[PDB]
């Protein structure tokens, strides 16, 4: 801090770690364990049937309101079946007649793991 | 504090309820139209909705419309399956809450 | 079949079933994969083992 | 004793392999009349046990 007093921290990454303070003399310790966010989001919908050139327009709503610098890698399995972009939307347009796109979400600012959503064909 | 440390009450330990998603994917189910066979007699009585076929009869003076020979098979695509398994025991009980040997030299 | 009765001709080929056919269906699912559990950067957290 | 203890050999420790079974499923599948094509006439000659079409 200002006065060396205070010590603002920040937990850029994920992990247990230590973080000393007080130099002079003495040195103290406080554990800061950089425990993942786990914002669980979860989409619109999972279980949706696309059809041929149409795209279910989806969404990806996390836990919180909003989280600071909040964005979402979205990914398509199988991405010729259908391809997903955006950060909250989605927008699962489909190329192929029939098969299973595994969409999920993938948020960049926070924890990779998200909900999926199968989008089917028939 | 003690001379032996462990994490059983407060620390990152392992066990837990296991769970897990799998990706969706499709399932195809083919229906075959064939290998019905026959039942039941000529009617007399018929239930409705009943597939119709044919006996191989040379027909003497009408056509038999209804019969004919498949030339190509008939592919179709079945609907979702099972999503993910759910919840499974961790552990024993009656070995729950097990001693963990941590003195030192 | 929609149970008409044939005007002229004899519908002797079409008749009720009464015994289930035998379907043969391709394969389906097996398991699941391998999935993610806790998280790396706050598991494993170091415990201080100094003595009493 | 030991400065470093661990339990692989024989220890009271916990954790294990978890069993999971998933729920029951059936794949339903539609019998579409149209896609099979056809060959020839009124018989004429047929192929024995061939789907009536």
């Amino acid at each position: 801090n200002a006065n060396s007093l205070t010590a603002v921290i920040t937990a850029n990454g994920e992990g247990n770690v230590t973080i000393t303070a007080d130099n002079g003399t003495k040195t103290a310790s406080c554990e800061i364990v950089s425990i993942p966010q786990i914002d669980s989001i979860s989409l619109s919908q999972s279980d949706v049937t696309v059809s041929r050139g149409s795209q279910y327009i989806l969404t990806a709503t996390l836990s919180p309101a909003n989280a600071p610098n909040q964005n979402i890698t979205w990914t398509s399995s199988n991405p010729n079946i259908a391809t997903v972009s955006g950060t909250s939307t989605q927008g699962t347009i489909n190329a192929l007649l029939a098969g299973f796109t595994e969409i999920t979400a993938t948020t960049e600012e926070g924890n990779r793991v998200a909900v999926c959503t199968v989008r089917v064909d028939l | 504090a003690g001379g032996t440390g462990g994490r059983v009450f407060n620390t990152i330990r392992t066990e837990n309820v296991p769970l897990m998603t799998v990706n969706g994917s499709s399932f195809s189910l083919s229906s075959n139209t064939h290998s019905h066979n026959m039942v039941f007699g000529r009617g007399d009585a018929s239930g409705h909705n009943s597939s119709p076929n044919w006996y191989s009869p040379g027909g003497g003076y009408s056509q038999r419309t209804d019969n004919d020979t498949h030339t190509h098979t008939i592919s179709g695509s079945v609907s979702l399956g099972r999503d993910d398994i759910s919840r499974q025991p961790i552990n024993t009980l009656p070995p729950f809450r097990a001693a963990h040997i941590w003195r030192r030299i």
